[PDB]
RNA sequence: GAAAUUGAAACCUGGCGCAAUAGAUAUAGUACCGCAAGGGAAAGAUGAAAAAUUAUAACCAAGCAUAAUAUAGCAAGGACUAACCCCUAUACCUUCUGCAUAAUGAAUUAACUAGAAAUAACUUUGCAAGGAGAGCCAAAGCUAAGACCCCCGAAACCAGACGA
RNA sequence: CCGAGCCUGGUGAUAGCUGGUUGUCCAAGAUAGAAUCUUAGUUCAACUUUAAAUUUGCCCACAGAACCCUCUAAAUCCCCUUGUAAAUUUAACUGUUAGUCCAAAGAGGAACAGCUCUUUGGACACUAGGAAAAAACCUUGUAGAGAGAGUAAAAAAUUUAACACCCAUAGUAGGCCUAAAAGCAGCCACCAAUUAAGAAAGCGUUCAAGCUCAACACAAAAAAUCCCAAACAUAUA
RNA sequence: UCUCUUACUUUUAACCAGUGAAAUUGACCUGCCCGUGAAGAGGCGGGCAUAACACAGCAAGACGAGAAGACCCUAUGGAGCU
RNA sequence: ACCUCGGAGCAGAACCCAACCUCCGAGCAGUACAUGCUAAGACUUCACCAGUCAAAGCGAACACUCAAUUGAUCCAAUAACUUGACCAACGGAACAAGUUACCCUAGGGAUAACAGCGCAAUCCUAUUCUAGAGUCCAUAUCAACAAUAGGGUUUACGACCUCGAUGUUGGAUCAGGACAUCCCGAUGGUGCAGCCGCUAUUAAAGGUUCGUUUGUUCAACGAUUAAAGUCCUACGUGAUCUGAGUUCAGACCGGAGUAAUCCAGGUCGGUUUCUAUCUACUUUCAAAUUCCUCCCUGUACGAAAGGACAAGAGAAAUAAGGCCUACUUCACAAAGCGCCUUCCCCCGUAAAUGAUAUCAUCUCAACUUAGUAUACCCACCCCACCCAAGAACAGGGUU
């Protein structure tokens, strides 16, 4: 019979050559998440598909921010094969009462608060 | 069909492409080992064998004072075996080495220049008493039996020099 | 074609998705006045700062309740101290 | 020549699937977008004691709005000025 | 499926009936069919004047004619300078888990041919502890309206007649 | 058109059966079962629809759910947080339930069937792209226009068999048993002359003879109309 | 009758003239091979072939046409008979 | 045989979960005699109907055991309390069996037989293994336990397609195709002297008979032949034919049944429609196979008995394509029983030279050798007549 997966708490344990290799800090962990659904809900579980809706990530190619928390994460190991996870950046800081017009994603996970579309004078 | 068939059940085209993807690669190294310049083979011990036949050798050279060095033909054994018979009775031995264990004993010796005889099939006929003039009718008897040298009294000789000596 | 050099560089893998190709107003007056925002623009910029003002509420609501863990363990902390200072041993002890 | 018995792709004898190059490739590309996905999981802000409690006001506060659409349903109110309005159907000029 | 009991107005000269495949079958129970009982049609179209035929002009279904056909294919679509050539496309309905299916039905044109009922509930008015133009219902009900329930087909059975 | 004439009437007989069931547009919308002179049906439930009321619903952290029983199974049930927005009750009824295939666990058959029968999940009867054509495999859904763009799945591999050179006399036909069976019909022991040789590993003799070797030296394929895209090992993914 | 058929006449036949049906028919601009598919393809896939066009023959195909065919099964459908 | 109820396995851990499934049962008995009266809250065999547990209270003492051990309503009985059905088809109709091929109607490819298709248990074939037969000897042949693949010809299994006009079998006609080759051809091995044989590789160009009983397919034997191949094709072909067996109504024999009536048996008889719309096709312009006799030759071979190759000739037969001088059916002609003509190799192997691997070795090494096409057809007056030309048209001649 095909049921739902327990997925051992080994897979989720970061070994050193990793924090080497994607650029994470186990110290310091990001604060939230840019989750991005690259599959379709399609041929797959019943219970994948109402993570999915849980999660805000019914269009695909849409990215949604959530929040590293357990809880959270528990909904995401169960769907971690039709998204993908990537840490949201902050190099200006947390957007302002006079940045929220100003914002953009750009596609390396970063959050700009000061969006110009002016080429960089250097 | 069932879990386990008798033949080989073909797998669904995800499962296929798992294994294809998981199959083993081995490791490729830069420079083939066979290329490279191997490295020296281990010491190999002396065979007992051999370091008997030394001993018994160096007797040879040191307890008989006339060896002549001759090719072994493949004659027949009875008549190799006769001939041997007729040795024996003028009290003359028919020993045979391997050149490889009786080269490096001439290579430092004082019999340094009877190496280049030792190619091939050879036989030593020695004797404390140098019976030149019998060993040599024993010989006569087969034209086709080559008298390479030897050497009488630490005096290396040719054929000819045993004639001379003979007579 | 050309997407995953896009993203290698900070861009997007569609050129149409964000950059001075799209987001920059597609016309302007002659005389030089600056043309009404396009829809698509429009709505780019809503749906935006709907994504902004989630990650700051998100962020804050994270900080805010581990503040709270923060101080409940030092409350019970201090309980702790409060209980042993009541009364003091005699008998045996003195 | 060449028959498969019965159907292509169902039954004991079906017909042989092969697997290319470019499959292999995506399938490993899936692979990698997959194992960095658990990297990311492997590091959570906060632990599960901090976390709880944290979200519970916004939450409660979130389904009082979902009551209070849902007890909001009655029909809507009926108008004079709209039941007069059809007279204006027999308009006419003198 | 009652009865006691209760008690009703009442002005023929009308039509949110049909208009030749409708309305009676009806131009007629004739033609025609059957030994008999019995069954049972079809259709007509000028004008004030035919004692104006110099007449009741045009356009309109399928079917033809005007005007046979040119590689290739559910006959079309995307198109194109251009009909075809190029590219894409497995007729319709019904019955089945599933029909391009070599499963059913249809040559085609025109006309005809198949969802009727208000107990409850709901919706919208009137009045309200009462509602209703006797009766009936009522612990907010009661009165009124609106709004839901098809067509064709057996082999048979019985009664009375007509036929050797 | 006589296993019961024809006609009229009852009669618009009845048919759980067959066929048909007429304008536009939008929305929600599929597979647990029980009973049945019942399995071609119907009723109820489940599911589905609308309206209405109300407050929790789903996801799920520990904790918790058996012993005789180690297929010590995969995994459920329960379940605060949390992510989310549904769920329950009330009112009114219709309709569907002769299912398929794929993956997985296990039955029946033959560890056959496009076989039958349960369970979990997916897809299909809902669109599109890709597997050659393709209901069930993969990719992918919420709907329009464009002579814009980025991507998803997505192109089968493989060609297999050379090989020793030279040499060999002898205590002996080792005894037992056998017509005689001698290294080789069988057997008990397996020492030994010689630089170096099995009281013999195979062949050939009724038995012997003859021979070689050991020793010194030097991994397949064949069916019926006619094979079946065309091809191409070398310009930087 | 056949080995083993053959000849001839008549009718039919074909052509000219006159008269003039019927079953049938979703639409067809109606090819072959191989494969595929609801398991037997003129229409799908891959190859090949291919100006148009009437007349006369032929009967492999169009699961050809003709009476919801015969044949088994179903119905709380009929009838005869015992 | 089975139909209701319960336990165990499938169903391994909350519940639930099917057969033709895999196993065992139950239709009671016993002890009570408060096995009395009432009443919160729950379970529930996936609905309903039924079924199960139960604190407290009243009243007494000081929710019986058992997995199943059961039957609704109506009705009847009864003063009443209560009782009544192997209604076991067990959610139960108050009470009703056979037969129909004399059958009828409505439907069903949900569903049978034939066929097609799936599958390969069975069947069939080749290798692998080397035990064992073959005087000796696995491998001239043959073959066990098994193994590995292929084939879709039988017997089965599946019920997917066809129930709104194919009965099936066999034969006649004409056949197309496979090669796993019966014959002709080529070539290894042989327990191959030669003839005969056996076996293996290659080869589908050509051929593969006529009869008696039988509906026959097949088979039996009759005579032959170089051989009388295995199959497939809608178990080819039935809008080409046959209707003998089976199949509808009649009847008989034997059998079953009270009878009606039935039959995997025997016997006799028994309607086989169609005017071609479409596709396809309607002179493959022309290369032939085989036997016998003879010669080589009574030669090689053999001790004799026996007895061949290859090459050449003759004759005959069929097949294909023509013709009418005879013969014959017949007569300005057609026709055969008559006459005439007929033209290529076949690549399985057998050997040289010669390296990898200084020999050798025929070479999926370079290389060498043996077997490794022609003919026919080809122009461009026409009214009408004639014609050896012809359905029409076309074609030839008209001097
Ligand atoms: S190529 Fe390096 S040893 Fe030959
Ligand atoms: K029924
Ligand atoms: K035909
Ligand atoms: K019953
Ligand atoms: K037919
Ligand atoms: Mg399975
Ligand atoms: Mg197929
Ligand atoms: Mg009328
Ligand atoms: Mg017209
Ligand atoms: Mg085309
Ligand atoms: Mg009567
Ligand atoms: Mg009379
Ligand atoms: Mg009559
Ligand atoms: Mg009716
Ligand atoms: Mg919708
Ligand atoms: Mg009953
Ligand atoms: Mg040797
Ligand atoms: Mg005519
Ligand atoms: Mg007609
Ligand atoms: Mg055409
Ligand atoms: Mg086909
Ligand atoms: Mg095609
Ligand atoms: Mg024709
Ligand atoms: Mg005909
Ligand atoms: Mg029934
Ligand atoms: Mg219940
Ligand atoms: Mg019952
Ligand atoms: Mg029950
Ligand atoms: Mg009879
Ligand atoms: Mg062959
Ligand atoms: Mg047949
Ligand atoms: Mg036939
Ligand atoms: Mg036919
Ligand atoms: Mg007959
Ligand atoms: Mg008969
Ligand atoms: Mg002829």
């Amino acid at each position: 019979k095909f049921t739902r997966s327990r997925i051992p708490e080994k897979v989720f344990q970061a070994s050193p050559e990793d924090h080497e290799k994607y650029g994470g800090d186990p110290q310091n962990p990001h604060k939230l998440h840019i989750v991005t659904r690259i599959k379709s809900t399609r041929r797959r579980p019943y219970w994948e598909k109402d993570i999915i809706k849980m999660l805000g990530l019914e269009k695909a190619h849409t990215p949604q921010v959530h929040k590293n928390i357990p809880s959270v994460n528990a909904k995401l190991k169960v769907v971690k094969h039709l998204i993908r996870i990537k840490p949201l950046k902050l190099p200006q800081g947390l957007p302002a009462e006079e940045n929220m017009s100003n914002t953009c994603l750009k596609s390396t996970g970063e959050l700009v608060v000061q969006w110009h579309l002016k080429p960089v004078e250097q | 069909s069932k879990a386990v068939t008798r033949h080989r059940r073909v797998m669904h085209f995800q499962r296929q492409k798992l294994m294809a993807v998981t199959e083993y690669i081995p490791p490729k190294p830069a420079i083939h080992p066979s290329c490279l310049p191997s490295p020296p083979s281990p010491p190999q011990e002396e065979i007992g064998l051999i370091r008997l036949l030394r001993r018994e050798i160096a007797a040879v050279f040191q307890d008989n004072r006339m060896i002549a060095v001759c090719q072994n033909v493949a004659l027949s054994a009875e008549d190799k075996l006769l001939m041997r018979h007729q040795l024996r009775k003028h009290k003359i031995l028919m020993k045979v080495f391997p050149n490889q264990v009786l080269k490096p004993f001439l290579e430092d010796s004082k019999y340094q220049n009877l190496l280049p005889l030792f190619v091939g099939h050879n036989m030593l006929l020695v004797s404390e008493e140098p019976k030149v003039k019998e060993m040599v009718r024993i010989l006569r008897t087969v034209p086709f039996l080559p008298l390479l040298g030897g050497c009488i009294d630490d005096t290396i000789l040719s054929r000819q020099g045993f004639i001379n000596y003979s007579k | 074609a050309g997407g995953q050099w896009r993203l290698q560089q900070g861009l997007a893998a569609n050129p149409s998705g964000y950059g001075p190709l799209t987001e920059l107003p597609d016309w302007s007056y002659a005389d030089g006045r600056p043309a009404p925002p396009m829809k698509g623009q429009l709505r780019r910029k809503a749906e935006r700062e709907t994504f902004a003002r989630r990650v700051v509420l998100l962020s804050q609501e994270m900080d805010a309740g581990l503040q709270a863990w923060q101080l409940r363990q030092q409350k019970l902390q201090e309980e702790q101290r409060k209980q042993e200072n009541a009364l003091k041993p005699k008998g045996a002890s003195l | 020549r060449g028959r498969i018995p019965g159907r292509q792709w169902i039954g004991k004898h079906r017909r042989p699937r092969f697997v290319s190059l470019r499959a292999k490739q995506n399938m490993i590309r899936r692979l990698e977008i997959e194992a960095e996905n658990h990297y990311w999981l492997s590091m959570p802000y906060m632990t599960r004691e901090q976390e709880r409690g944290h979200a519970a006001v916004r939450r409660r506060e979130a389904f009082e709005a979902i009551k209070a659409a849902a007890t909001s349903k009655f029909p809507p109110h009926r108008f004079i000025a709209d039941q007069l309005d059809h007279l204006n159907v027999t308009k006419k000029w003198s």
